[PDB]
RNA sequence: AUAGGAUAGCGCAUUCGGUCGAAUUCUUCUCUGCGGGAUUCCUUUGUAUUUGCACAAGGUGAAAUUUUGGGCAACAGCAGGUCUGUGAUGCUCCUCAAUGUUCUGGGCGACACGCGCACUACAAUGUCAGUGAGAACAAGAAAAACGACUCGAACCUACUUGAUCAAAAGAGUGGGGAAACCCCGGAAUCACAUAGACCCACUUGGGACCGAGGAUUGCAAUUAUUGGUCGCGCAACGAGGAAUGUCUCGUAGGCGCAGCUCAUCAAACUGUGCCGAUUACGUCCCU
């Protein structure tokens, strides 16, 4: 079948499922639960000054929170600057040639703060952000749900 | 029991893929911790899958292969990874099987594609002054 | 030059429901050029027909959708 | 082109004249012999001398060769 | 247990290798524990400049390069003994630095 | 892409703030046809008016158009921040405001006349039809 | 357990043969999973004739400045094109592509006045791919039709010898001019 | 911090280049042939190579101590941290720097260019050099300037091996009419000792060892 | 469309060298009037010995120049 | 699964570079001083062949022909360029209201226009919005001076705050003399079955021009220094006449990144890596 376990495999972990499918499922969970803190600036700000227009998705902040949660899972000890390199893009300068610009650290600071309020991430000892035990459990449990095709 | 482990590598441009092949309970191949069916795009997934399909999955029966690829781009890493997987199977059979079946596997790999086992020697040609690239000279004007 | 409507009316939508099935090849560009509608409202609607299983999805991609009739 | 320069050819003829008995038709043994009885900062030249030395050895088996004495 | 690191740095490859070999032989004479020598990556200082003094002609360039060779030898020996090992005449242009590892 | 039948009141051109707005477009990209309103401002206007950006213009009723015009006329009243407006501090009036429709042209002409009366360099450059930034 | 490769895991290479006798040794029917191979096909003069025909189609899809070096993109376009070809013809897309290549280039050409000459099989395969890709690219430039649609229509029309094909229309004109230069 | 190794190497090279220029201008008439310095913790030892070591030293080493004072003051060396030594070149005729200074001195003494240049060549070839090539250019005869070259023996021009086997030096001569350039090249005889000769066989020379 | 086999390549004719002159053996059936008939043709594009050509007209023969 | 295809696994199931765990074992990967390795070496019912020098395909092989790419590069010259590199220099000019030198302010940027090079485009092999996976060359701080008493600060960067609300900022706390910090160097071309918006229009293409706010570098920003925000976009441009440049494989093209100039500023140059072809492997028609 499509969701049957492959032989001796049982359970699931992050990186065993589609990254986007996990992120969208986490974003849906964050919105459905309703406990996550959403800044009022997300309704008018852009994700980065390198972007040309607004994020165009009503739930873009929940998706960004899920994306940074997955990023902190992959690389413990990451900071706002390290996350900015992940979500940067190429800026259009008009008649001048294009250049890579890192993402704004404002939304990344807000996203980490929202996750810390939920208890999923904590300030890592000696700089950076890290996933809590609850955060690691949340990521793996949702990864299994994605594999089972449960979603929300 | 005994470990029964083999480590190989594959190269493509600046990409270097190191594959660790271990006897395990079940076949499990991951590239940078990502399962084969989660590798994107599907075109590059099929290229990596060539290291298994051209010889058949029966020779990867109980092999756990972990491939760590660093350097290069997405396409270069995929070619380095598939070469590392193919060389890992051949080296595993070299170390823990007799020559007849290892030679059969090597012959099948070479029959399909040379670069499954032999690294592509091509590298970026250095830029020279007076040129915008390795060979593109500056534009010459007369009048 | 071409004037493609951006919203369905009764006649075009009925033609979408009835004649767009039993097409061997179905694509939002083909439907747009036959029904004189925007490709955006042609890609949508083809999705609606596929939801109701009046047509089948052959080749799917982020940008490219190819459909066919149900045998 | 792979023309052997006069420096390669002259050294090859000298090697054959002086060390005819130590040479055979194999490049690799001839290359090993030449590296012992020749001082040259270039390994490319010594490889080329070994190649032309074994070529002369083949020719000598097929009759005489001009420029080789073997008195 | 005191671990002492010797760093041999020069822009001449032959000189740095000769100094490293001499230090290694002397260190083995005092039968001290050796770690290395480690051939650290060699850095190439690169300066590219126009060949002409004026601005006339085809824009030809000269690429000048300077290579720096560095070696590290770790010794488990007292400072008096490591001074004895260091106590010899080195070639010109070779810098040998003595540091006590934390 | 709404799968909505075209309304009987659909207008191919809607008149908004003395501007012929094409009703064939999505609402935010039909509002940008109003002078003084860009892509970023139009998305904010649609957000403050409760209109989703997936609707087509021409389906907007008179009430929705009035609410849109009210937001564009006084953005600060609808909690749009000052840093988001055209005239953050009018050099003569001193009040933060957003200019729309014919007011953009009128205020530009006043700005040129103001700079020309002082005989400032940028004003004189405008008078001679020359580039006023660095340029060449 | 090794099985014969199928292109995009859907299309079989079994029984894939060109009808043309002259082009039999210059159209490759070697089985492959995707039209991507980092081979050094331009090292030797006729080595590219052994490149799989679908990969040669993909190499023809990355031509302009916006297209140069986008081979994964060309593979995606071919993946959609073969599906559309299958729907249009109810036939194996690989066979249709081979038939289109075997007929897309003129057998006779005129060269420098100008006089008629014959065309080598290598150039016939080369020109057929080049002309079909060119016709599809121009057809889809400022058009509602997507690139896979235009490429599929070109390849289907070429495989039938239809004058609607850009490649066939170029072929007929060139052969007609070459005849008048005998 | 402590400067990095790249900065330290750059600093040491700049120090040598300035030291070489200062000694080249100061010891022009003493046949200055080169300079090497050895750095220790105790002191920095600088060895000057010259033909006329008596004039480089002076009476009781007055000149050498004056040069020490120059170097110490310019580079801010402390007392007892700097020492100079003078050694003679074993063969003067194999040193291009010594010969080019000799040629400049002879030209400044109103000697004919042909006479002085051939005198240098005869002296160099007598010293055992495989070849010598001196050239003099600029206002030699009259208002129009011409360049004339005098050569003897072997000389290699291309490749990278001539950087080792060929010793070169060029000087400016200031005459009444203007500036005259003199350039001297010496093909060093490959000698198993590294003092005078690269000690390596020529790059394109192949030797077959005679059998026992 | 008579099919001919290239049995040897005579040389690169033409000023620019793009066109090559080859000797073509017709690949006809046994007992056919064109069986084992060889003609000289000018070929455009990269051609090699043992290649096959599709001759539209077999009457014309290329000049030996 | 909102509709959910195709794509390996079917003695011990996987995962966690903060789990800021602890010990054994090692060099496969990385670093590199000296070596090895390739030369027409081997074969040909080839070419050419008195011979010789060789050539062409195929083997062997990481590499198969000057391996690949550079550097160096003779002898004769040119009234080519440089007296705007030098304390290179002859003659000559100025030399105390100076053609020396310094300071202030302008100019080198001015614009009916012509020309050479480059950048950005004319869109759907696309533009936006989101998400994924992912390089390599490289750079980084100071004194016979300033403070303490040899050390600190200059330079680069990470983390955190700013933040109970935009960017750009501003601030602290560390680290790095550079395989040690940056750094597991999250470059973007690219990918996405993202069930995202747009639908062939000078249009959500293009981003030139111009208006207001604010920040930063500097002793000084007017002639916008340079970023960032909202507006303008109705400025042309829908693929470009005659002519013309460069290029044969990791090459062309496309894509960025670093260094360099630099207090601030790259559409330049010098390098670097990434994605990666078409065509020919020929000739002397043109130059
Ligand atoms: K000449
Ligand atoms: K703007
Ligand atoms: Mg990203
Ligand atoms: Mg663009
Ligand atoms: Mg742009
Ligand atoms: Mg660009
Ligand atoms: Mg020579
Ligand atoms: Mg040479
Ligand atoms: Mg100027
Ligand atoms: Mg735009
Ligand atoms: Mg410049
Ligand atoms: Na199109
Ligand atoms: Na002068």
């Amino acid at each position: 079948n499509k969701i049957h376990r492959i032989g001796k495999r049982k359970g699931a972990t992050l990186k065993d499922v589609s990254a986007w499918r996990w992120i969208k499922t986490a974003a849906r969970h964050f919105k459905q639960e309703g406990k996550i803190f959403v800044p009022n600036c997300t309704e008018i700000m852009k994700s980065s000054h390198g972007r040309e227009r607004a994020p165009q998705n009503p739930d873009w902040y929940y998706i960004r929170c899920a994306a940074v949660l997955r990023a902190i899972y992959l690389r413990p000890g990451v900071g706002y600057g390290g996350l900015s390199k992940r979500f940067g893009n190429k800026k259009n300068y008009g008649s001048r040639p294009e250049h890579t610009v890192t993402s704004s650290t404002g939304p990344l600071h807000w996203a980490c703060k929202s996750l810390t309020k939920l208890g999923l991430v904590e300030p890592g000892a000696q700089s950076g952000q890290r996933l809590t035990r609850k955060g690691h459990k949340f990521a793996d449990s949702l990864a299994f749900q994605v594999q089972i095709r449960k979603f929300g | 029991y005994a470990l029964k482990q083999v480590q190989t590598f594959g190269k493509k441009k600046t990409a270097i893929a190191v594959a660790t092949v271990t006897k395990a309970a079940q076949c499990n191949i991951k590239v940078n911790g990502v399962p084969l069916q989660q590798i994107l795009p599907d075109t590059l997934r099929a290229k990596i899958m060539e290291a298994i399909t051209v010889v058949g999955s029966k020779y990867y029966s109980r092999l756990r292969i972990d491939v760590a690829v660093h350097g290069g781009g997405q396409v270069s890493q995929a070619y380095a990874a598939r070469q590392a997987i193919a060389k890992g199977l051949i080296a595993f059979f070299q170390k823990y099987h007799n020559e007849v079946e290892k030679a059969a596997l090597k012959d099948k790999f070479l029959a399909y594609d040379k670069f499954l086992l032999i690294a592509d020697p091509r590298r970026c040609e250095p830029k020279k002054w007076g040129r915008h690239s390795a060979r593109t000279r500056f534009t010459k004007s007369y009048r | 030059a071409l004037q493609n409507a951006v919203m369905f009316d009764k006649e075009t939508y009925d033609k979408l429901r009835s004649e767009v099935p039993k097409y061997k090849l179905i694509t939002p560009s083909i439907i747009s050029d036959r029904l004189k509608i925007a490709v955006s409202i042609a890609a949508a609607g083809l999705k609606q027909l596929c939801r109701e299983k009046l047509i089948r999805l052959v080749s799917c991609s982020s940008k490219t959708r190819v459909y066919t009739r149900i045998v | 082109g792979k023309i052997r320069t006069k420096t390669v050819k002259r050294a090859s003829r000298q090697v054959v004249e002086k060390y005819y008995s130590k040479l055979n038709f194999d490049f690799y043994q001839n290359k090993r012999v030449i590296m012992d009885v020749t001082i040259a900062e270039s390994k490319k030249l010594k490889n080329k001398i070994a190649g032309y030395t074994t070529h002369i050895m083949k020719r000598l088996a097929r009759g005489p060769v001009r420029g080789i004495s073997l008195k | 247990g005191q671990t002492v690191r010797l760093t041999i740095t020069s822009r001449n490859a032959k000189a740095v290798e000769s100094v490293t070999s001499q230090l290694l032989t002397r260190a083995r004479d005092e039968k001290v524990t050796i770690h290395g020598p480690v051939r650290l990556p060699t850095r190439t200082l690169k300066i590219t400049t126009r060949k002409t003094p004026c601005g006339n002609g085809t824009n030809t360039w000269d690429t000048f390069e300077l290579k720096i060779y560095k070696r590290i030898i770790d010794l488990h020996a007292p400072t008096e003994q490591v001074k004895k090992i260091t106590s010899f005449t080195m070639e010109s242009g070779v810098d040998v630095s003595i540091t006590i590892l934390d | 892409m709404s799968l909505t039948l075209i309304p009987d009141h659909f207008q191919h051109i809607v008149r908004l703030l003395n501007t012929n707005v094409e009703g064939k477009r999505k609402v935010p990209f039909a509002l940008r046809m109003v002078k003084g309103v860009g892509i970023r401002f139009a998305y904010l206007v649609c957000k403050k008016a409760g209109i989703d950006v997936e609707r087509r213009a021409g389906t907007l009723t008179a009430e929705e158009l009035e609410k849109i015009a009210e937001i564009i006329a006084d953005p600060a009243k609808f909690k749009i921040p000052d840093w988001f407006l055209n005239r953050q501090r009018d050099p003569k009036t001193g009040k933060t405001e957003h200019l729309s429709s014919s007011m953009v042209d009128t205020r530009l002409r006043d700005d040129l006349e103001r700079l020309k009366k002082m005989r400032a360099h940028r004003g004189v450059r405008h008078a001679y039809g020359l580039r006023v930034r660095g340029q060449h | 357990s090794s099985k014969t490769p199928k292109l995009f895991n859907k299309w079989s290479f079994e029984g894939l043969e060109t009808s043309e006798l002259a082009l039999r040794d210059h159209i490759s029917t070697t089985a492959a999973y995707v039209p991507h191979t980092s081979g050094r096909w331009q090292k030797r003069r006729f080595y590219k004739a052994r490149m799989p025909i679908v990969e040669r189609l993909a190499n023809g899809l990355m031509f302009k400045g916006r297209g140069n070096g986008r081979k994964l993109q060309a593979a995606r376009l071919l993946k959609h094109t073969l599906e559309i070809i299958h729907l249009l013809t109810d036939e194996n897309p690989l066979q249709v592509v081979v038939d289109a290549v075997s007929k897309g280039a003129p057998r006779e050409d005129s060269t420098r006045r100008r006089q008629a000459v014959d065309v080598s099989p290598m150039r016939r395969v080369n020109e057929a791919i080049y002309q079909m890709c060119k016709g599809a690219r121009e057809a889809a430039f400022r058009n509602l039709k997507s690139m896979p649609e235009c490429l599929a229509d070109e390849i289907v029309n070429a495989s039938k010898g239809s004058s609607n094909s850009y490649a066939i229309k170029k072929k007929d004109e060139v052969e007609r001019v070459a005849k008048a230069n005998r | 911090g402590p400067l990095s190794k790249k900065r330290m190497i750059i600093r040491d090279g700049v120090f040598y280049a300035e030291l070489f220029e200062f000694l080249k201008r100061e010891l022009a008439e003493e046949g200055f042939s080169g300079v090497s310095y050895h750095v220790t913790t105790l002191r920095t030892e600088i060895v000057i190579k010259a033909t006329k070591t008596r004039e480089v030293l002076g009476v009781n080493g007055r000149r050498i101590r004056e040069l020490t004072a120059c170097i110490q003051q310019r580079f801010n060396y402390k007392e007892g941290k700097l020492q100079l030594y003078v050694e003679r070149v074993e063969v003067r005729g194999l040193s291009a720097m010594a010969q080019v200074e000799s040629l400049r001195f002879k030209l400044l003494s109103n000697l004919q260019v042909r006479r002085a240049a051939m005198g240098i060549i005869r002296y160099v070839m007598e010293s055992g050099a495989k070849g010598c090539e001196v050239t003099v250019g600029g206002k030699i005869k009259g208002q129009r300037a011409k360049s004339m070259t005098f050569r003897d023996g072997y000389m290699i021009k291309s490749g990278t091996a001539h950087k080792s086997f060929v010793d070169s030096a060029c000087r400016h001569c200031y005459m009444r009419a203007g500036c005259i350039g003199v350039k001297v090249k010496i093909m060093l005889p490959g000698d198993s000792t590294g003092r005078n000769g690269p000690s390596e066989p020529l790059p394109d020379v192949i030797t077959v060892i005679e059998p026992k | 469309a008579q099919v001919g086999l290239i049995i040897k390549v005579l040389g690169r004719t033409g000023s620019r060298g793009n066109v090559t002159q080859v000797r073509v053996r017709l690949m006809a059936e046994a007992g056919s009037p064109d069986y084992n008939r060889t003609i000289v043709r000018n070929v455009k594009g990269p051609c090699k010995e043992n290649d096959m050509l599709s001759l539209m007209e077999t009457e014309r023969e290329a000049r030996r120049l």
